[PDB]
RNA sequence: CUGGAGCGUCGGGCCCAUACCCGGCCGUCGCCGGCAGUCGAGAGUGGACGGGAGCGGCGGGGGCGGCGCGCGCGCGCGCCCGCCCCCGGAGCCCCGCGGACGCUACGCCGCGACGAGUAGGAGGGCCGCUGCGGUGAGCCUUGAAGCCUAGGGCGCGGGCCCG
RNA sequence: GGGCCCGGGGGAGGGGCCACGCGCGCGUCCCCCGAAGAGGGGGACGGCGGAGCGAGCGCACGGGGUCGGCGGCGACGUCGGCUACCCACCCGACCCGUCUUGAAACACGGACCAAGGAGUCUAACACGUGCGCGAGUCGGGGGCUCGCACGAAAGCCGCCGUG
């Protein structure tokens, strides 16, 4: 029961799963990053039946909910304490993200300034 | 012989020639090109002279029934619907038409 | 200053409750007539046969002046010749149709699409399921739904075209605008033929769906609509 | 004139903080951090500031003076309000509106005031 | 399942300065304003024009805008460039003008100033006739540019007469096979 | 498979495509698009100001009607005469006296249309790598880079953020 | 059958009407009384004055995109987790790169994994674009100012026009 958002819509995703690069599963020497392939004779390029899903943009996300977390909030990746302060007031729409390399000490001192003018944090109970 | 049998219009005049010039296309661009071509080899074009004529009664057509104000077709209009009617036929049923039985004539 | 304005502007207020009336009424009446003269033409079409049959007499009924033409098979493999004249009785996505006015060379440009389109000639209902339902006007070069006859005067307005009812007498009964009636209707995109066709590929007379049926189009458009 | 700075500023600023899709300015006494036009700091030649008290308790309202501006030592004057939440709102009210000093921010200035004081009182359970 | 070819559809005209310079970039913000509200198709070309690039919004020298201004009826008026106003040496008598332009050359300055006239800016223009009312739009020849000589049918096509592209003009520089009718053949 | 699941000529009914219809979203193009503080929806003027006067009006088409009429002109109040007044307040569906939350003006917004692709071109990439001039009162022995993770997520994706 | 046909007229209480007041003295027209006229009465129609006229709450609505002023179970070994781990199934599905009219090919390169790895610089044109100045405009070489920290920078020179 912490810092309900402004407004909780109905978050749809047309496609959930990620999008492997073709032919990532059988070499190693190939990441999941998607890569449009480019082969004369390709059978996923041209976009054949059952086969991988090629990427294009009539499959993104709506405008409304877009980059929104499942709570409701966009994160911001505060760095420091007056970096947060810039949350102050768009607190009710996104909330605060605590960078990765910050130190334990001060990593406190930003949580609980934050629950004082009422930021959610999405990592606030991490380092201890 | 690739102007045989096209029109176009009259630039020139010398003593027993016409410089004339008429359209030709070649692979796409149409290139408008003047020739010079002796009389024997050219007529008048009465292609022109329906109009000339539809514009000779236009413009008569127009200068009267002016003093009336009663506006009249001037435009061409193309044959339309054949407007309904009757068809009599006075004291005779039609004829009655059977497809003839096929024989091999040769 | 306050009671001179506060009245000003009512006054202008109510003259439009005058002319939204007026405007409303016009249509009503307008109507009317449309109502009689649609009556008037379907019986004095009987009327007459009657009379020619009495005698030992024959009817010829007036050729159709207005054909409704629907597009029958898609975009791929198609001539050029052919696809010249299909974009200029707009039939340009497969399925679609205009209000086409017969006429000698109208007529002849349907013989020489005849394999892709199957046109007909239109009854006074089937003109209305059209209009009404599928009927969106051409305003600033924009397909616009025909909501409200605001925006059928303020494209035809110039022609004593100001309601819905008056595009149909237009479209119907020929009439002096029919062009530029019949070209601020935006195409008709009918669905699918409900029940299917006979043979898209064949013409209507050796038992397909392509080419002229005579007054059978009705049929086509309900199961179209 | 402001429309200059503010197209020397749009981009390139020391205040303007653009990561994770958004952007926000953190330059002194503007409100809600908007890289904006209407709501910038510096730019202007009369602005509005709300900020919380050094004290802890009560809220500070900054107005520049317009009297004579490149002069940043004094150009720029502050107040302190130490009351009860309607009238410390009702007196940024009744400042920046009925004195015809920037009623953009007559509305987020208040908000602001609030957010503020929702921030000095017992925090959590 | 539609026909239309998508190759021209999309319109290449520019709507916004290519260039960043702020100050054509805020007057720009003030005929984004007037263009679309005032019935003034004036600014709609003023507008027009302060997206040009250099090459196509060319100079115009001091004498073309006398003749242009000296015409019967057009006294009284602002001459009005989206561009700037050069000198011209060749011309001495300069009557007294009201002239609006981007840029005025520093001589070209104090020609118009001795001459008791008037120049303004392109916002000036806006507060003195917002509507455009009274005013002339001018242009310098924008087939001006040496590079226009290059363009055409091509050198060596009959009688098509456009200047070829010669490292340096001179005698045994392209007087040869195609020029002369005694070398080879000439169009 | 054999009065058929065979061959002709025909019915109805049903089944299904990324095709067509309606709807949702994403982008691109178009709109001489709207929005830097304004009335106004076939818009078919608004305002002084003077003289005279008033139930007057503008006594014009089965047109079916568009340009003129029945929510008011003048009116209630002050009492035939005066007014018919001021938004620091009319109380607001129009507000022209001051303007959004919205207004990063290369921002935001409303309409439509449309979105196959090699060779190739162009645009956009808060896509990524190393280094410099700025700048972040940035981060850091209360643990940086790298690496590892059936840990929580964001982006159509390049990738990214967190545990 | 059409002239919303003409209509002097009669029914005989024929049906149906987005008609609209009577008073009264208009434009026109029709009818009737009237002399054919003046004028009157009635009607059509127009129009807007010889009238017309003039306000309050409801349902709504088959009215500019849905709301309920409706409710019910669940709770320390049971709720929620789209995507990613393993497994299962139904449908789909041939191995990539390449030259090629045509590649899953009985065409060639490729066991696997790491790191390295390929449109660069210079000069010369050309057009497009940005910026300074504009019949001019430079830029080099020199010169005048430093041991550079930043400098082998920046600044300046009838040199700036010898060219
Ligand atoms: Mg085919
Ligand atoms: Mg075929
Ligand atoms: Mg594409
Ligand atoms: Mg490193
Ligand atoms: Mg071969
Ligand atoms: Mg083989
Ligand atoms: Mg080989």
């Amino acid at each position: 029961a912490a810092l309900r958002p402004l407004v909780k819509p109905k978050i749809v995703k047309k496609r959930t799963k990620k999008f492997i690069r073709h032919q990532s599963d059988r070499y190693v020497k190939i990441k999941r990053n998607w890569r449009k392939p480019r082969g004369i004779d390709n059978r996923v390029r041209r976009r054949f039946k059952g086969q991988i899903l090629m990427p294009n943009i009539g499959y993104g996300s709506n405008k409304k909910t877009k980059h929104m977390l499942p709570s409701g909030f966009r994160k911001f990746l505060v760095h420091n304490v007056k970096e947060l302060e810039v949350l102050l007031m768009c607190n009710k729409s996104y909330c605060a993200e605590i960078a990765h390399n910050v130190s334990s000490k001060n990593r406190k001192a930003i949580v609980e300034r934050a629950a004082q003018l009422a930021i959610r944090v999405t990592n606030p109970n991490a380092r201890l | 012989k690739c102007y045989h049998g096209k029109t176009g219009r009259v630039y020139n005049v010398t003593q027993h020639a016409v410089g004339i010039v008429v359209n030709k296309q070649v692979k796409g661009k149409i290139l408008a090109k003047r020739i010079n071509v002796r009389i024997e080899h050219i007529k008048h074009s009465k292609s022109r002279d329906s109009f000339l004529k539809r514009v000779k009664e236009n413009d008569q057509k127009k200068k009267e029934a002016k003093e009336k104000g009663t506006w009249v077709q001037l435009k061409r209009q193309p044959a339309p619907p054949r407007e309904a009617h009757f068809v009599r036929t006075n004291g005779k049923e039609p004829e009655l038409l059977e497809p003839i039985p096929y024989e091999f004539m040769a | 200053n306050f009671a001179e304005l506060k009245i000003k502007r009512l006054r202008k207020k109510f003259a439009q409750k005058m002319l939204r009336k007026a405007r409303r009424k016009l249509i009503y009446e307008k109507a009317k007539h449309y109502h009689k003269e649609y009556r008037q033409m379907y019986r004095t079409e009987i009327r007459m046969a009657r009379m020619a049959r009495k005698a030992g007499n024959f009817y010829v009924p007036a050729e159709p002046k207005l054909a409704f033409v629907i597009r029958i098979r898609g975009i791929n493999g198609v001539s050029p010749k052919v696809r010249k004249v299909l974009q200029l009785l707009r039939l340009r996505q497969i399925f679609n149709g205009t209000f086409v006015k017969l006429n000698k060379a109208s007529i002849n440009m349907l013989r020489i699409v005849e394999p892709y389109i199957a046109w007909g000639y239109p009854n006074l209902k089937s003109v209305n399921e059209l209009i009404y339902k599928r009927g969106y006007g051409k305003i600033n070069k924009k397909r616009i739904a025909l909501t409200d006859n605001a925006l059928i005067a303020r494209s035809l307005g110039k022609y004593g075209i100001i309601c819905m009812e008056d595009l149909i007498h237009e479209i119907y009964t020929v009439g002096k605008r029919f062009k530029e009636a019949n070209n601020f209707l935006w195409p008709f995109k009918l669905s699918s033929p409900r029940g299917g066709m006979k043979k898209k590929t064949t013409h209507f007379v050796e038992g397909g769906d392509a080419g002229n049926r005579e007054d059978q189009i009705n049929r086509l458009i309900r199961r179209m609509n | 004139s402001a429309h200059l700075q503010w197209m020397v500023v749009r981009n390139c600023s020391s205040f303007l903080i653009k990561r994770n899709k958004q952007t926000y300015s953190t330059e002194p006494n503007n409100l809600k951090a908007r890289n904006s036009f209407r709501y910038n700091g510096l730019i202007h030649h009369k602005t509005v500031g709300v900020e919380p008290a050094a004290d802890g308790k009560g809220v500070v309202v900054v107005i520049k003076r317009r009297s004579g501006q490149r002069k940043p030592a004094t150009s720029y004057v502050r107040t302190t309000i130490n009351k009860n939440a309607r009238a410390t709102l009702s007196s940024i009210r009744h400042m920046i509106r009925k004195n015809k000093y920037r009623p953009d921010l007559r509305m987020a200035a208040i908000r602001r005031a609030s957010a503020i004081l929702r921030s000095q009182k017992p925090v959590m359970v | 399942g539609v026909d239309i070819r998508h190759n021209k559809d999309r319109k290449v005209r520019r709507k916004e300065p290519k260039s960043q310079d702020i100050y054509l970039r805020l007057l720009v913000k003030l005929y984004r304003f007037l263009a679309r509200r005032t019935n003034s198709t004036f600014n709609q070309v003023v507008l027009k024009r302060l997206f040009m690039s250099r090459t196509n919004r060319p100079p115009l020298s001091l004498s073309r805008m006398i003749r242009k201004m000296k015409l019967p009826g057009r006294e009284g008026k602002t001459a009005v460039v989206v561009g700037t106003i050069t000198d011209d040496v060749r011309v001495q008598e300069v009557p007294k003008l009201k002239v609006c332009a981007l840029r005025v050359s520093s001589r070209a300055r104090s020609r118009i100033l001795k001459a008791g006239g008037k120049i303004l800016t392109f916002d000036q223009l806006a507060l003195d006739s917002p509507k455009g009312c009274g005013t002339v739009l001018l242009s310098g020849p924008r087939k001006g540019r040496e590079v226009y000589r290059h363009f055409g049918k091509a050198p060596g096509t009959p009688h098509s007469h456009t200047k070829p592209y010669v490292r340096s003009k001179g005698r045994k520089f392209e007087r040869a096979r195609g020029r002369r009718a005694s070398r080879g053949y000439k169009n």
